[PDB]
Parts: structure tokens; sequence; C-alpha cells
């Protein structure tokens, strides 16, 4: 037997297939495997099965899909109402210009529109995982 | 285990557990349960003192800056702070009053100092957990040495705090609506 | 008068734009002939060797330059690799994992960092 | 000194050896090509860096690669004539 | 002053000069003291940057080092 | 063996390339060196600020300029140069009085707006900033010692287990941590700095601009608009309110990442991993590139909005301040913009790990998969813009040279006009709904004409080509079809030899070198556009559609006062401007030989000169050349030196023209 180039290539393939599996394990300890680096944080897997895991939505991971859907629609309604009642209907610009003050309810509500967007995103993420 | 095993969730009819949490916040936020109990106990204690000091000034009024130290319990906050510049901002141009400055901001700064070297020092530096939630080790020598006696004393503290919170809310709302004395009735 | 600051200028301007620059140039050309000159960019300086050895003496940075550093249990890794190669060894092949890795680590590049021989 | 490396794709042209103006390269026996020979660079300390070897190499991408190292220059790699560094 | 440029001449733009001194010599000396302090500290910093960190200090230098209690927390909080 | 004369250039070409240091062995040393260099640089900035404040305090007329700012001129510093005439009087001095220079920086308006009234305040400010420089250097020393003390604490450190070596990666967690840095930057350094500046305005700037008022009441926060009539600048109340709003927003935003506790805030790694990013955030070159790409819009908008909405008192009343500030900040932001691409290329060369061949997961991977499409389409848009701008300009030039101004192709700038009309309707609706209306916005919306359209197309062409060169260099820095091993070599290297067709200017650094010319040209176009529209809006609006107008009515016409500066008729206060003009022309042309003539010629020339020196009677017995052997500059060094000469000439030739034309 002499080591043909095909045999060397076979050793290359065997070595790479074994080592690529070994380095993923708890026995390689590379700086690229630290927290904040490539691997997910220990108790908080973000993506599994090609689907956003429940841990993505942070403190909302315990919320039900129905609860998140209700919160999403409610926040959408309230925030859209605030934006429409601040910009087009019931404008506050003239009132505040003459020394008045903003209708604080409108300002608080209008911030619930993007919150509602991300809330409905979280609702879909929860629904995918069956929660 | 309900709410990480905190005191306060047990029913009074016994043989049953009220475990009152209709929104289920204990299971939604188990990592902030110690903070939730810290907030609950702080609200209860502040509300106990608030109800006591909502009743008492109807009888005795410390004689001091007449700008404050006068009026109903409702007109006692915005009067005992005066027309501050924006909010809790001392007027350095005219200290010693002569127009606008606070009279409680001393209470505010004392509360801030105590709170920072109290809750903030308990959480940030080199640690609060489920069991040591409201425990600031203040007057523990008075606490009896018995496993159930401490638990029932803590439960009594919690329930008095909740009652005082609800009572202060009702009392201040009735006083704003009507004025009147201690009954706070129309 | 609006002048009277020129008393400072008549000393500072000649100083910092003639005496200091000339002294700096002379000191720089003197420094150019030290054995330590530009030891951070010029290869083969004594101080570079001392700094590298000082880094190697630190317990954390002993095996820092090794590209293969990290294997917590290299014996386990080698045993697993040998087992995996045994099941895939082609027919009556006479190559083992140990000598294969030994000869794959030993290359022939005599002219690599040969500048580590003067300082 | 530069770094002249020979890769497995060499087919034993000997053109790189013939093009070298300072006798850096040489032909060694091998068994990875039909010519039974591959190039070698045993004397890269004399490699000026003209890269004529790379011009002469006919493989798809050069089987011989010269890596310039300017912060590494010696008197031989610079072709110093008026001045001796020894 | 002999002005140049069209606008300075056609608008009468002038450059006033204070007849006083500006800063007295004492103030300039007071600034120069702190400038010298900056200069000494900068030369020291240049020396330290040129020589770089010395890892072998643990073999000769006294003490035992110190990691501040927040630095440990920052180490174990992540990266 | 020893070195040759090229050692100096080789060393200085990477004198600050701390990654290339020889003693540096780990990211700890690199990060600590970078942190200490940051401290030293901050000290330099503080000393520069104190310098300007001192010279305004001592060798200047702030006390008199503040009284009558509109017709008066500020003083930069005195002139003490023994080369002037010891007799007569220089054109820079009022006869027997000392010699002075007019400041064109704009610090006078800055200090006046900020609330300075007296020289004594400026002197105290200079002292405080020198103190801050001391503090910065001492902080550098403090941090060097703290990290060395951690290193020494590794003499009392062991985990009692083989995992103890993991501490190697956390030694520089102080510098390399990202979540804490982002949180505290965005919160403190941005929001609370804005809030503190609002406090400064409310306590000093607004009190020291009008008659005495109430105790800084909340009526100091207004929403007027722009261009207070008397000072022709933004309302200080508006500025304070703006900084307050920005501060509140950024303070709220700064609570986003997990900085000090593991129980609050989301991690940046998890944010990126669930988005179209997940880049290698541990690269220092990548962070540098993407923050230089952040200072670029900031500096460009600074240039635009210092002029459009002048924020400083009487800044619009200075015909030289307004142009000098805009040109300066445009050049700064162009440099930062090309820096971002240069360091992106360096990131790809040095600090980017890529999958095997096909794993299309990283964003850089997906970009590299179709990089040819990117470069081809960028080339297409560049070609279109160049062809159709030069051809229309040539049409206008030819038809206006042929006595036919009415035969020009003048595309009315309809899209920019629509945007301006929408913005103007919005602004007018804002103003009409005010009881204190009749406001002004200065040059926020300017008359847009076909000349504006053509110049905007030229600017877009320049930006497209600069991005094309830089992006091609970045994408092919790791390997192109011509040289499919480019990531094995340095970021900058000479060439790949005359074979394989010839390979001059093949490195990514060579792509940067080519792109710097286009950056300079695009910046010159932008600056010429601004300056021409500033000098005569009417003549620009009418005659700027043909390039001969740019050549004659701007360059040839406006250069009259500068050349007349020093002549055989006397000198003006523009004599320095004309002398620097000629000197910068000489510098610009001197770099042509470093770019056109290449090394081998000169190496033979140096060999001949060295032959002479080794042949001259006395020299040969003292200096044989064996020590610091004179050699011609290497190829990369030559290209860089020619680029430096070209950049210096092109940049520094302009300020004399600006001063001669506007002043
Ligand atoms: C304006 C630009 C410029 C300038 C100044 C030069 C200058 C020079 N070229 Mg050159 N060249 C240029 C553009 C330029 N080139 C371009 C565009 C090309 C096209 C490729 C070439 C191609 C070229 C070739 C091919 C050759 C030269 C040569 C020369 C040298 C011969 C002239 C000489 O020695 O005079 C002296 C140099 C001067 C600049 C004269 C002025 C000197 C100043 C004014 C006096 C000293 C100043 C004072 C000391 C200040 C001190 C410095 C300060 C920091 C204190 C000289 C260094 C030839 C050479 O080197 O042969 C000898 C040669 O072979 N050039
Ligand atoms: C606008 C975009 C945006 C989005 C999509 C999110 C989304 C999220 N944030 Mg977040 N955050 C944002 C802006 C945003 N935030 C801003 C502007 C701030 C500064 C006030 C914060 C401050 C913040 C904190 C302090 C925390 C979150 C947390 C969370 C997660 C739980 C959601 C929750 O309970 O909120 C309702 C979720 C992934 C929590 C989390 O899961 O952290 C682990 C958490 O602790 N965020
Ligand atoms: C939450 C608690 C709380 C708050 C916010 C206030 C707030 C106020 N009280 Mg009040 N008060 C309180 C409790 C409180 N009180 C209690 C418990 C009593 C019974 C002693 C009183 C008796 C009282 C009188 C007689 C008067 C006020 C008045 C006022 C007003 C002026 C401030 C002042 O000098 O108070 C003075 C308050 C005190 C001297 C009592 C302080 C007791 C504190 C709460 C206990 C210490 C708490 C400490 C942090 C915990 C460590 C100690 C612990 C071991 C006990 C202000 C609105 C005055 C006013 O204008 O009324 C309209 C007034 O005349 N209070
Ligand atoms: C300088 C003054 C100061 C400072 C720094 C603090 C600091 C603190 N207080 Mg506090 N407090 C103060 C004065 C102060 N207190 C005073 C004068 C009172 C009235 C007697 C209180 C009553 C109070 C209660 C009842 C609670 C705190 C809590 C807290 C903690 C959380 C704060 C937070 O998240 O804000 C949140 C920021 C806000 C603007 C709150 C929103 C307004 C609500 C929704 C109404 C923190 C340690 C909480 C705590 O300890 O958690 C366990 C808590 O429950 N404080
Ligand atoms: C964080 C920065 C900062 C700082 C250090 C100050 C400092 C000061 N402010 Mg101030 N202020 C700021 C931001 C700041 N301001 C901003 C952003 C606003 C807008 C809301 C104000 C609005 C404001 C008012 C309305 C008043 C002050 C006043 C004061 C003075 C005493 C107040 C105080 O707390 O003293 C401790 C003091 C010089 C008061 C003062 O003395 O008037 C001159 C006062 O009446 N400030
Ligand atoms: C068959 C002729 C032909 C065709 C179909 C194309 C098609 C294309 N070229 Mg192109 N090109 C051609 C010839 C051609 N080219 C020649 C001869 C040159 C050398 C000057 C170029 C140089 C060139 C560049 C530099 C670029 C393109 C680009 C492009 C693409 C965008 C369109 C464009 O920019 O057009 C504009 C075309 C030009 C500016 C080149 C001039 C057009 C020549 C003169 C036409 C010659 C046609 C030929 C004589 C027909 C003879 C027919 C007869 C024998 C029967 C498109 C796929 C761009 C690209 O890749 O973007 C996607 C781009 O950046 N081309
Ligand atoms: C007057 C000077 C001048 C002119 C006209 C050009 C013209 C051009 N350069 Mg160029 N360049 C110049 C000087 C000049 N360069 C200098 C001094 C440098 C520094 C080395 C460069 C460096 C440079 C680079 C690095 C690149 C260009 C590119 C381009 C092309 C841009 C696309 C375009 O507008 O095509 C329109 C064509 C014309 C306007 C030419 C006229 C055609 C007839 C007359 C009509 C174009 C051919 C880019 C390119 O290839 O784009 C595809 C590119 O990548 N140039
Ligand atoms: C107005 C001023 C604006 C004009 C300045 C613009 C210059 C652009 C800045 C670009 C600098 C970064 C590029 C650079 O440093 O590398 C440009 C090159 C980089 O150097 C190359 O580096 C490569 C490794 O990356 C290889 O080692 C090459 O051999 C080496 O030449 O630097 C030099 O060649 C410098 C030679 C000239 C040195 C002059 C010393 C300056 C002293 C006066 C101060
Ligand atoms: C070294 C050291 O010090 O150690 C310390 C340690 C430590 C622990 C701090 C100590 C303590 C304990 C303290 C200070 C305990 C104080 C407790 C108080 C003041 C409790 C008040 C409750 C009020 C309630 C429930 C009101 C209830 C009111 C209700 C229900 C009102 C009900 C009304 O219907 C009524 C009656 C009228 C209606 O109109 C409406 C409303 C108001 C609702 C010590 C002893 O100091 C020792
Ligand atoms: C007014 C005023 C001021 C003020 C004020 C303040 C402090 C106002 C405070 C208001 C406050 C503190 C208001 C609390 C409300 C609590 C409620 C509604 C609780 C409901 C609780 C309910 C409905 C409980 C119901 C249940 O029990 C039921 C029925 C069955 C049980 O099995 C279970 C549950 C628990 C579900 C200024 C600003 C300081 C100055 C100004 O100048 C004057
Ligand atoms: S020219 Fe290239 S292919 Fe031919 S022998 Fe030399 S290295 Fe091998
Ligand atoms: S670069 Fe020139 S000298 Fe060096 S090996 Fe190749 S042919 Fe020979």
């Amino acid at each position: 037997y002499t080591e043909t180039v095909a045999d060397e290539r076979l050793f290359e393939q065997v070595y790479l297939q074994y080592t690529s599996e070994y380095l993923k394990g708890p026995l390689y300890w590379h700086p690229d495997k630290l927290q904040g680096w490539l691997p997910d944080y220990p108790g908080t897997p973000m993506i599994k099965e090609g689907k956003y895991t429940s841990h993505v939505i942070g403190n909302l991971k315990a919320f039900s899909s129905n609860e998140l859907a209700f919160l999403s629609m409610l926040f959408f309604g309230v925030g859209l109402y605030g934006n429409l009642q601040f910009n087009f209907y019931d404008p506050q610009w003239a009132k505040v210009d003459a020394g008045g003050f903003f209708n604080v309810s409108y300002i608080v509500e209008s911030f619930l529109l993007p919150i509602s967007f991300f809330m409905h995103i979280a609702c879909y993420i929860q629904r995918q995982n069956g929660k | 285990e309900f709410a990480g095993g905190l005191i306060g969730g047990q029913s009074a009819f016994a043989s049953q557990e009220y475990n009152f949490d209709p929104l289920g916040l204990a299971e939604k936020f188990p990592e902030q349960l110690p903070f939730f109990r810290e907030a609950e106990l702080k609200h209860g204690r502040i509300a106990m003192l608030a109800w006591v000091g909502l009743v008492v000034p109807e009888f005795v009024r410390i004689p001091g800056p007449e700008k404050c130290w006068q009026a109903s319990a409702v007109d006692a906050h915005s009067a005992c702070v005066x027309x501050x510049x924006x909010x809790x901002x001392x007027x350095x141009x005219x200290x010693x009053x002569x127009x606008x400055x606070g009279a409680l901001t001393q209470v505010f700064i004392f509360c801030g100092t105590l709170e920072i070297c109290g809750t903030w020092a308990k959480m940030n530096p080199m640690g609060l957990t489920m069991e040591n939630a409201g425990d600031y080790r203040l007057g523990v020598n008075f606490l009896p040495d018995e496993p159930e006696k401490v638990k029932e004393m803590k439960l009594k503290e919690l329930k008095n705090g909740r009652l005082a919170m609800l009572a202060f809310g009702g009392a201040i709302t009735q006083a704003t609506l009507t004025g009147s004395g201690f009954p706070w009735l129309y | 008068k609006y002048g009277d600051q020129r008393k400072f200028a008549a000393v500072l301007v000649p100083l910092t734009t003639l005496v200091f620059p000339a002294v700096a140039m002379g000191m720089f050309v003197l420094y150019s002939f030290q054995e330590d000159a530009f030891w951070r960019i010029v290869p083969g300086t004594k101080r570079a060797r001392e700094l590298d050895e000082a880094w190697r003496e630190h317990p954390l940075f002993a095996n820092s330059k090794d590209p293969l550093d990290g294997l917590i249990n290299p014996d386990d890794y080698e045993k697993g690799l040998e087992e995996a190669w045994e099941r895939a060894k082609p027919a009556g092949s006479t190559v083992t994992v140990k000598d294969k890795l030994k000869q794959l680590s030993k290359q022939n590049n005599p002219h690599w960092e040969s500048w580590r021989a003067m300082s | 000194s530069h770094a002249v490396k020979i890769y497995d794709t060499c087919i034993g042209c000997t053109l790189c050896v013939r093009a070298c103006p300072t006798d850096v390269l040489e032909m060694v026996p091998a068994s990875i090509n039909a010519a039974k020979q591959v190039a070698s660079s045993p004397r890269v300390e004399d490699c000026v860096g003209c890269k004529r070897c790379e011009t002469a190499c006919p493989t798809d991408f050069l089987s011989i690669r010269v890596y310039l190292q300017d912060n590494e220059e010696t008197q031989y790699s610079l072709g110093l004539d008026l001045v001796d560094w020894s | 002053r002999v002005p140049g440029g069209k606008r300075t001449q056609e608008l009468g733009l002038v450059i006033p000069m204070a007849d006083e001194d500006g800063l007295t010599d004492g103030q300039v000396a007071g600034l120069f003291v702190i400038a010298l302090v900056v200069f000494i500290s900068a030369m020291d910093l240049a020396k330290t940057m040129y020589n770089g960190i010395n890892p072998a200090k643990f073999k000769t230098s006294k003490g035992k080092g110190y990691i501040s209690p927040l630095v440990k927390r920052y180490i174990e909080n992540g990266f | 063996g020893r070195c040759a004369s090229s050692r100096y250039l080789q060393v200085l070409g990477s004198i600050h390339d701390i990654e290339c240091g020889f003693g540096i062995d780990n990211t700890l040393s690199l990060n600590l060196q970078i942190f200490t260099a940051h401290w030293g640089h901050l000290t330099i900035i503080l000393i520069w600020v104190s310098s300007n404040l001192y010279h305004i305090a001592s060798n200047a007329n702030y006390s008199l300029w503040v009284k009558n700012p509109i017709p008066s001129m500020p003083i930069a510093h005195n002139i003490w140069d023994p080369h002037f005439t010891n007799s007569t009087s220089t054109p820079y001095s009022h006869t027997i009085i000392t010699t002075i220079l007019i400041a064109y920086s704009g610090i006078y308006n800055q200090l006046y707006t900020s609330g300075f009234n007296t020289i004594n305040q400026i002197y105290k400010t200079t002292f405080t900033f020198s103190c801050l420089a001391v503090i910065s250097i001492l902080l550098a020393k403090i941090h060097i010692n703290t990290h060395s003390e951690l290193l020494h604490k590794l003499a009392s450190h062991t985990s009692q287990i083989p995992s103890f070596f993991q501490l190697l990666y956390f030694l520089d967690v102080a510098i390399s941590s990202v979540n804490i840095r982002f949180n505290f930057h965005t919160g403190i350094l941005v929001g609370l700095f804005s809030i503190g500046y609002t406090g400064h305005l409310l306590d000093i700037t607004i009190p020291a601009s009008r008659a005495p008022l109430i105790h800084t009441s909340p009526s100091y926060l207004t929403f007027f608009g722009g261009l207070k009539s008397n000072t022709s600048s933004l309302y200080l109340t508006d500025i304070a309110h703006h900084h307050l709003a920005i501060g509140i927003i950024s303070i709220l935003t700064g609570h986003l990442y997990s900085s000090f506790r593991a129980a609050l805030g989301t991690y940046i790694r998890d944010i990126l991993y669930t988005s179209h990013l997940t880049h290698s955030i541990k690269s220092l070159h990548l962070a540098l590139s993407l923050i230089l790409a952040s200072c670029t819009p900031l500096t460009s908008t600074t240039a635009q909005h210092i002029y459009s909405l002048t924020p400083y008192f009487y800044l619009s009343y200075d015909h030289i301040y307004s142009t000098a500030l805009y040109v300066h900040h445009s050049y700064i932001t162009s440099f930062l913009a090309i820096a971002s691409h240069a360091h992106t290329a360096i990131t790809l060369v040095r600090d980017w790990v890529a999958p095997l061949e096909q794993e299309s997961s990283s964003k850089q991977i997906r970009i590299h998969t179709h990089k040819a499409a990117i470069i081809s389409h960028l080339s297409w848009v560049s070609l279109w813009l160049g062809f159709h701008t030069l051809a229309v300009y040539s049409h206008n030039d030819t038809c206006i040279a042929f006595n036919s101004p009415s035969k020009q192709i003048l595309i009315e700038a309809s899209n920019g006009q629509l945007i301006q009309q929408a913005s103007g309707k919005a602004l007018y609706g804002t103003i009409n709904s005010i009881n204190n209306y009749n406001k002004s916005f200065d040059s926020f919306i300017h008359p847009i004409s076909p000349g504006d359209l053509y110049v905007h197309h030229a600017i877009a062409l320049g930006l497209h080509i600069t991005v094309l060169i830089l992006l091609k260099g970045g994408l092919e820095a790791r390997g192109s079809k011509l040289m499919p091993d480019k990531m094995e070599h340095s970021f900058g290297f000479s060439c790949d030899g005359p074979g394989r067709g010839g390979t001059c200017d093949i490195s990514a650094w060579d792509s940067f070198y080519l792109a710097t010319f286009w950056m300079l040209n695009s910046n010159a176009w932008i600056s010429f556009y601004f300056h021409y529209k500033h000098l005569t809006p009417r003549q620009f609006s009418e005659s700027s559609t043909y390039l001969e107008s740019w050549f004659r009515d701007y360059l040839w016409f406006n250069s009259t006062p500068l050349i007349h500066g020093y002549s055989t008729l006397g000198a003006n206060d523009l004599s320095v401007q004309s002398w620097s003009f000629l000197l910068t022309h000489l510098a610009w042309a001197s770099g042509f030989m470093f770019l056109i003539s290449w090394r081998g010629y000169w190496q033979e020339l140096i060999d001949i000169i060295l032959y002479i020196h080794l042949k001259t009677p006395i020299l040969i017995n003292l200096w044989n050349g064996d020590i610091y052997t004179p050699l011609a500059l290497s190829i990369v060094q030559a290209r860089f030196i020619g680029l430096v000469h070209f950049s210096t000439g092109l940049i520094l030739t302009y300020p004399p023209f600006i001063i001669g034309a506007t002043s």
C-alpha cells in the first residue's frame, strides 16, 4: 500500500467531518464560542428548527398567543386613535401655541402604535411555537 | 409552587389558598417576583404611614411655615411644595423663598438618600432573593424565634399593607370629592 | 499697549520652531542608531524578543500562540479521531492517525521568521 | 527575504526554475504529476522578488507564489550593489 | 492695515484692536505652569505607550494585583 | 545585516498600526494601547480648544468684536515672524501697532452665542480645559495601571480547574464590552450631555442675551422656528428646547441593552442574530468603519445646517465664516466617508471569517455572492451620470459659444422643486398657525434652477464613482479573478508582477488610493457649487448650465483680488493667501512625479548618486553607505507620498481662493 492522493483526500474528509462535530461540543473552548459571540446564551436559545423560539420576545415568552393578540389589537386601536386625534382631528398645535398644554393622553397613546406592531409580531411568534 | 412560595397568597378560611393572581403575573414574571414583593411591601408601608398621617393632621398641626401647615388634607401637598420652578427644582436665584421654592423637598431628598442606601444598595452592589424581599434587618430582634410565628407576622404585615393601600386610595379620593373630616363622607 | 505680549513671542517662536525642532531631529537621528530603534515595527530587535518571552512567561499566555490551543482533553479528541479513521481506513492502509498528524504538522519552511537570529 | 512557496498543482514545467535570475528555485523528484517532478525554493534568501517565476508558470493559478515582505528586506532581496550589509 | 478683497473695501469692514494688553504676564505664567504639567504628564504617557505593558511584573513587582469588584461582575456578566 | 533608507518610510507607514506591532501578542495589549491612544488624543483635543481660547483671550479683540460684531472682524492671533520688514508697516498691522490675523474659524460667534462676555471668562475657560487635559492624561495612566494590576492579579489567580485559561478572553472585557458601552454612550454621553447643555443655555446663554427675566422659567422652552430677526440666528430658547428633547429621547433609548445587570435589557448579539446582520462585532476595524460612517452624515449635516440655519449670533453677517465653515466640514466628512470604506476593506482583509464556499449566512457572504452584480450596476449608473452630465454640459457650452443661449438643453429641476414646494407648504402652514408669525428660515429652501440640476447630477456622479472604487476594493480585497489569493497578502502591497497581463494598483489599498482622487474631485465639485451660489446667486442661476461659465465667471473672474495680493505695486492683507496659493500649487504639482514616475527610474538614479558619494574623496573615507543605505521609495510608499502631495495641494489651494473671493 502507498498513500494515493485519493487516500489523502479521504483522510482530509474524515478529519474534517470528525473535528467539525467535535469543536461544537463542550471540549474546544474557542473565543468565538463565548457568550456574546456566535453561540446562543445558555438558557435563552433564540432560533431553533428554523423558527423564532419563545425566548426571543424576552419577558413576553410566558404570554399566551391570545393575550398577545388582544394586546396587539388594543394597542393598535389606541395608538392609531392617538395619532389621528393629535395630527388631523382635534389638532393640539394651535392650543399649545397660545400658551396651552398638550393633551397628555394623546401623547401617551400615540406611542402605542409601534408597540402594537412589535406586539403583533410577538403574537405570531408565540402562535408558531404553540404557546 | 405558586409565586415562588411567597407569604401572602394563603386564604383565611384555611384549608384553601387564595393565591390571588387573576392576571397570572407571578408565572409571567418569575424573575421579577422579588422586586414585585419589594414593591408590594414598600407600597404597604408607605400607605400605612400615609393613612395615619391623613387622619392625624385633622387634630394636630405642627406650627411652621404658615404657607404650608394650613388647609385640608387635600390642599396639603401642592401647598406644602409651593409654585416650584418646574418640578422639585430649587430656585437658586432666590433661596430663602420670597416667591417660589419647596417645603417638602427635604422629605424628598431624605427619602431619596434612604431609598438609594436602602433598596438600591440591596439590589445593585455585592443580592435580594425571594425570602429576603422586604427584609431590611430593621427590628428583627423583636421578631419571635419560631418558624410559624415569623411567617404569620409577615403575613399580618402584608395584609395590613394591602388594606392600608386600598384605604389610603379611598380616603384621599373621598377627601378630594367632599373634603370633610375623618369619616370622609358627603 | 496692545503689544507687550511679543516679549513672550520673541522667546517662544524661535525656541519652539528652531531650537526644539533641531534638537528633535538630532535626537531622532541619534535614536535611529540604537539597537532598540523602532522595535515595534522593525523585525529582529532585542526588545521584541524580550517582550514575546515575557508574554510567554505569563501563566495565561503560555500556550497562546498555538493555533490548536483550546482542546480541553486532547487525548479524548485524538482517540475519537483514531476511532473514526479506523472505520473509514481504506482497505489495508498502513497510515495511522498519530503519524499522519505528526507529518501534517511538520512542514519545511526554513525561511520563515529567520530574522529571529540576530538580536 | 521574501517567501516563495510551491503548491501541489505544479506539473514540473521547469519554466519557473529557468526564469529565476538568482537560482532560487530547483527541481525535486515527486510523484504527484505525470512529470514525476515538482519545483522547490531552497534558497529564497536570494529571491529578489522579480516574480518572473510567476510569469512563467502555466497552471490555472500559479503553482509557485511569491509573497513580498518589504519590512523584511535583506541585502540580497534588495539587489544592493554599491553597498554591502556584511 | 491695508485691506484686500472687494467686500472689505466696499463695505468698510474694519478690524478693531484693543488698546489694552489682553492678559497680564501673571495670567500667561499661570497658564504656562499647567501647560508644563500637561507636558510632563504627556512625556510620561508617551514613554509608557512606547514601552507597552510588562506582563513579567508578577515575578518582580510587589503586591498581588487587584481586580475591582465591579470588574469581576463585568467579567462574569458576559461580553 | 541592517536596514536601508526605506526603513523610515516603512515604519512611519504603519506607525499607528497597533495590530502590526511586534511586541503585541493578544487583544489585551491591542485594546489597552488603543484606549491609551484615545486618552492621549482627547488630551490633544482639549489642548487645542484651550489654545484657541487662550489666543482669543490674549492676542485678540473679543472684548471689542462683541460690541459691534456686524462690521468688525475678529483676530486669530498675532504675527511674530522675523522675516517681515523691520521697517515701514506690514499690511497686517495698523502702522506701529502689532501684526494680526483675521480669524476665519468661527469661534467668536460660538463663544458669543454660548454666553461669553468678558476676556476673563475665556481665560478661566482656557485654564479649565488645560486642567481637563491633565485629567485625561492621568486617566490614561490610571487605566494602564489598573489593567497591569489585573495582569499582576493573575499571579494570585487560578480556577483550580483546567478552565482557568478561559480568563484569557475576559482580561479586556473593560474595553471590548459592547452592551455597556452602547447603553452608557447613548444615555449619558448623548442624552445627558444634551440635557446638561440645555441647563447651560437656560442658566447662562439665554440670561446673557436679553433683558433680565424670570428665574429661568419653563417659558425659556419655545417652539418658534428659525432665524431670530435681530441676530439672524436660531432662537436660543429653541436651541435649549431642541437639546432638551434630544436628551430626553436619547436618555430613554439608553436603557435598551443589558449593561450592568443580567436581568435588564436585551443583548446586542441577540438583536443582531434575529435580523439581517449578525456581523463579527468583535472586530475593531468593523466598529471603526461603521462609526466613521456615522460621523460622516453628522459632519455633512453640520456643514449643511450651519449655513442653512445659522445657529450662532451674527454668523450669517460674516461673508467668510459661512463659506469657510461649510467647506471645512464638507472636507472633514468626505475624509470620514472614505475612511469608513477603507476600514471596511481592512475589516474584510484582516478581521472577517467566512464559511467554506456556499453557506450564505453572513451578510458579507451574501454581498460577496453577487458582488459582480453590485459592481456592474454601480459602473452602469456611474457611466450614465457621467455621459449625460458631460454631454449636456458640452451641448450648452457649444450652443452658447455659437451665440445661441436659447438652444441649450435646460431640464427644469422638477423633482427637487416638488420636494421644496412640499416642505415650503408645510413650513408656511406651521407659520400661518402662529400668533407670532413672519418668521424666516434663511437658506433651508433655495432657488433651484437647471444649473442646480446639472450640478446635482455631477455630485451624484462623483459620489457614485467614489463608492464604486471603494466598494470594489472592499469586495475584491479578499480575491478577484485577476489575483485569486489577495487575502493572503497585506492590505497594501506593491503589485503582482508584470506577468499575467500586468498588475499595477492591484491591492485594496490601491483601490483606496484611486478613490481618494475621486473623493477630492467630488468635494471640489460640492464646494465649487456652494461657493459659486454664495458669491452671486443670480449669475449662477442664469449662467451656470455651461461649463465655460464655471471656468470664466467663477474661477478666472473671482481670482482677481488674490493674485493682486503681493505684486510690484504693494501688498494687501491677502499676501499670505497668494503666497500659500502658489505654494499649494507647487505642492500639488510636486506629487505628480511620485504618481507618474515610478520606482525603477529613481532607483537607478539613486544608484548613480550613491556611486558619486562613494567616489568623492572625503565622503568615501567616512561613509560607505553600509549603515543607512539610500534607496528609492518603495512602490506603495511612492503612491502614498504622491497622494499626500496631491491631496494637500488640492485641499490647501482652496482656502486662499475662498478668502480672496469672499473677504
Ligand atoms: C512642480 C513639481 C515638480 C518639482 C518641484 C520637481 C522637482 C524635481 N524633479 Mg520632477 N517631475 C515632476 C514634477 C516636479 N518635479 C513631474 C510631474 C514629472 C513627471 C513624471 C517629473 C519627472 C521627473 C524626472 C523624470 C526627473 C525629475 C527630476 C527632478 C529634480 C531635478 C530638479 C532639481 O533638482 O531641482 C531642485 C528641486 C526643486 C524643487 C527646486 C526648488 C527647490 C526649493 C525651491 C529650494 C529649497 C527650499 C528650501 C530648502 C526649503 C527647505 C524645506 C523646508 C522644510 C525647510 C527635482 C527634484 C530629475 C532628477 O531628479 O534629476 C536630478 C529627473 O530625472 N522629475
Ligand atoms: C407617608 C407618610 C406621610 C407623608 C407623605 C406625610 C406628608 C405630610 N404631612 Mg404627615 N404624618 C404622617 C405621615 C406622613 N405625612 C404620620 C404617620 C403622622 C402621625 C405622626 C403625621 C402627622 C402630621 C402632622 C401633625 C402634620 C403633617 C403634615 C404633613 C405635610 C407637611 C410635611 C410635614 O411636616 O409632615 C410632618 C409629619 C410628621 C412629623 C410625621 C412623620 C412620621 C414619618 C412618616 C415616620 C418616619 C418614617 C421613616 C422614613 C421610617 C423610619 C422611622 C420608623 C421607625 C417609624 C405633608 C403633606 C403637616 C400638614 O401641613 O398637614 C396638613 C402637619 O401639621 N403630618
Ligand atoms: C453587443 C453589444 C453590447 C451590448 C448588448 C452591451 C450590453 C450591456 N453593457 Mg456593454 N459594452 C459594449 C458592448 C455591448 N454592451 C462594448 C463594445 C463596450 C466597450 C466600450 C462595453 C462596455 C460596457 C461597460 C463599461 C458597461 C457596460 C454595461 C452593459 C450593460 C448595461 C447597458 C449599458 O451600460 O449599455 C451602455 C453601453 C456602453 C456604454 C458601451 C458602448 C456601447 C457599444 C459601443 C455598442 C457596440 C455594439 C456593437 C457595435 C453592435 C454591432 C452589431 C453588428 C456586428 C451586427 C448591458 C448588459 C454596464 C454594465 O455592466 O451594467 C450592467 C457597464 O458598466 N458595457
Ligand atoms: C429599631 C426599630 O425601630 O425597629 C422597628 C422595626 C419596625 C418593623 C419598623 C417597627 C415597626 C412597625 C411599625 C412602625 C408599624 C406601623 C404600622 C402602621 C402605622 C400601620 C397602619 C395601618 C393602617 C391601616 C391598616 C388603615 C386602615 C384603614 C382603613 C381600612 C380605613 C377604612 C375607611 O373606611 C373608613 C374607616 C372610613 C371611610 O370613610 C373610608 C376608609 C378610609 C376607606 C418598630 C415597631 O418601630 C420597630
Ligand atoms: C388627589 C391629589 C393628589 C393625590 C393623590 C393620590 C395619592 C391619589 C391616590 C389614589 C389612589 C392610591 C387610588 C387607589 C385606588 C385603588 C383601587 C381603585 C383599588 C381597587 C381594588 C379593587 C376593586 C379590589 C377588588 C377585589 O376585592 C374584590 C372586590 C374581591 C377580592 O376577592 C379580590 C379583589 C382584590 C379583586 C396629589 C397629586 C398628590 C396632590 C393633589 O393636589 C391632590
Ligand atoms: S512553472 Fe509552475 S507548474 Fe511549471 S514547474 Fe515551475 S512551479 Fe511547477
Ligand atoms: S521572484 Fe524572481 S528571484 Fe524570486 S524565485 Fe521568482 S523568479 Fe526567482
